[PDB]
């Protein structure tokens, strides 16, 4: 099998490929919630117009319009009302998304911070080995591999 | 066609007499409300 | 079209939250090779050698 | 999605009320604590 | 085969680790779906009281008469949903033991 170890660099170096795809995605959310405010903004304002003209139909008693205006204005009145509390749900909705992701990024410098640590204490012991591995070819004659079979000679 | 109508209000709930009456109540209620506090603001 | 729109509405807001979440599995998955040594998937095998 | 969550959690200790007693606790023992300080402090 | 068995054990305990999971999926699933239930209740309870205003009566007969079938429906998902609380507790108690 392969070493593991060197697979660890590898994985943290696509790691950031998702998390900065991550952060991208993030602002698309944003931006149409509160882009439905605003077309909520001008759909109530459009209310507005048609309740603002309702009350120029009522001003010299042409209460006809009025009730036309303000009729056509429940239509928006309704599509206003319906947004409007999707835009509230819609909040919290971006709450936990924050909280999901505020929490993301913590996490990941301190698993990088340790990531290198262990990395010098294996190749710490990677020395440790060889240097002792040579030094049985250079023993105190234990095993007499190298040295003491040129004594004989 | 009509088959396909009578598909989409089996899939919808065809609005009953009952929200008829109340949407047009609440309507009835809504110009009305409407227009209550538009015939008060005026005086 | 009324329907039209608001259901294209709702289609990108969804997007995200999968997107959110495949996003979560992946860190968390990864984070099973980078564990508390419950596994020992990774890390800890080095620490046998 | 909600799986993956639980699955997360799984594998965390989804802070229990205890804990979550203790470190809103420990936070209202920091808070007042912290703030102990100050009231005292300043007197 | 003692390594292959335990090389195999692993492939059962992360399915089944897998599998838990839909369970509580579904379980709080219908929790959702009972709690827009009893919106919809509450809505027809709700249309039911500006019913009564005014004195149209009638109607909150027929809403409070709607909400009756979404009551029983209620009523019968909600004690399905305390039921099934002991169903997770369970294989919870199985697999932390495990």
């Amino acid at each position: 099998q392969e070493a593991p170890e060197d697979l660890l660099e590898r994985l943290l170096g696509e790691m950031e490929l998702e998390l900065i795809e991550l952060r991208r995605a993030l602002a698309q959310t944003i931006a149409t919630f509160k882009s439905t405010e605003r077309q909520r903004d001008a759909q109530q304002l459009i209310a507005q117009r048609w309740y603002e003209k309702a009350q120029a139909a009522l001003d010299r008693g042409n209460e006809q319009l009025a009730r036309e205006a303000l009729g056509q204005r429940q239509s928006y009145q309704s599509h206003t009302e319906a947004l409007g509390k999707s835009l509230g749900e819609q909040r919290a909705l971006v709450e936990q998304v924050r909280g999901q992701l505020q929490k993301l990024e913590r996490k990941y410098l301190e698993l990088k911070s340790q990531k290198n640590l262990y990395l010098a204490r294996l190749k710490s012991a990677i020395a440790a080995q060889k240097i002792e591995e040579i030094a049985g070819n250079l023993d105190n004659a234990s095993a007499s591999s190298l040295f003491e079979r040129i004594e004989t000679k | 066609i009509l088959e396909l109508e009578a598909e989409r209000e089996l899939l919808n709930p065809p609005p009953s007499p009952l929200d008829k009456k109340f949407e047009q109540w609440e309507e009835q209620q809504a110009v009305e409300a409407t227009l209550a506090a538009m015939k008060a603001r005026r005086s």
